């Protein structure tokens, strides 16, 4: 059903997703073009939509990690 | 359409080699976004370092990564939020530097392979480049 860091609702993360969430933290966007996106966005587990999310985002495309911080423990 | 190299070269066992990544026919309206992962056999190559091509304008822009375990090398760009800085004509991309193994032997050939799960091409944060063609690269080990 959802995927964390896929905010547009494809069913892939990708770097467009990382863009949209960095996006919408600096004002540009104003909601995500998806009805899971504010779930799928908050990849941090803090309980909203910060600039970090956008990166922990770009390091799932990079590779640098599998799961997010939202999915561990 | 956009046209996606990997670059093929030779090199003896143990040197380096480098593999750069270049964009033809890019898109005039510009590349907002993009990742770009190859795959490769670490028995065979490793990564030395990437470095950022002529493409790239900021470093700020330009994100990398790999993994010599599993045989990965990343590559992100994201532009602005403002478009200041975008990616709307050709050259080179990016530079990925390999080691070639000490064990190679004259007359091997070692693919360098675009990873499609984890490479796309975006005008926008919602617009996907489509049809984009890639071509893959060769490492040829000489003497
Ligand atoms: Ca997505
Ligand atoms: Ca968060
Ligand atoms: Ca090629």
């Amino acid at each position: 059903k959802f995927i964390y860091g896929d905010v547009d609702g494809n069913g892939s993360v990708r770097i467009n997703d990382a863009v949209l969430i960095r996006d919408y933290v600096l004002g540009k966007i104003n909601e995500f073009p998806y009805e899971y996106g504010m779930l799928a966005a908050d990849v941090d587990g803090n309980g909203s939509i910060k600039s970090i999310d956008a990166v922990l985002v770009r390091d799932y495309v990079l590779g640098k990690i599998f799961l997010f911080p939202v999915e561990e423990k | 359409m956009l046209q996606v190299d990997i670059g093929s070269t030779s090199g003896k066992a143990g040197s380096v080699v480098s593999v750069p990544i270049t964009f033809t026919n890019v898109p005039k309206s510009g590349i907002y976004a993009l990742s770009f992962r190859t795959n490769f056999d670490p028995q065979k190559v490793t990564v030395a370092s990437i470095d950022a091509g002529s493409l790239i304008e900021n470093a700020s822009d330009f994100t990398t990564y790999y993994n010599n375990e599993n045989g990965f090398a990343s590559m992100t760009f994201e532009a602005p939020v403002d478009r200041a800085r975008i990616i709307d004509s050709d050259g080179v991309f990016a530079t990925i530097n390999f080691k070639v193994s000490d064990s190679a032997k004259v007359g091997e050939l070692y693919n360098i392979t675009t990873n499609s799960a984890y490479t796309s091409f975006y005008y926008s944060g919602t617009d996907e480049i489509k049809n984009v063609v890639y071509n893959d690269g060769k490492i040829e080990v000489i003497a």
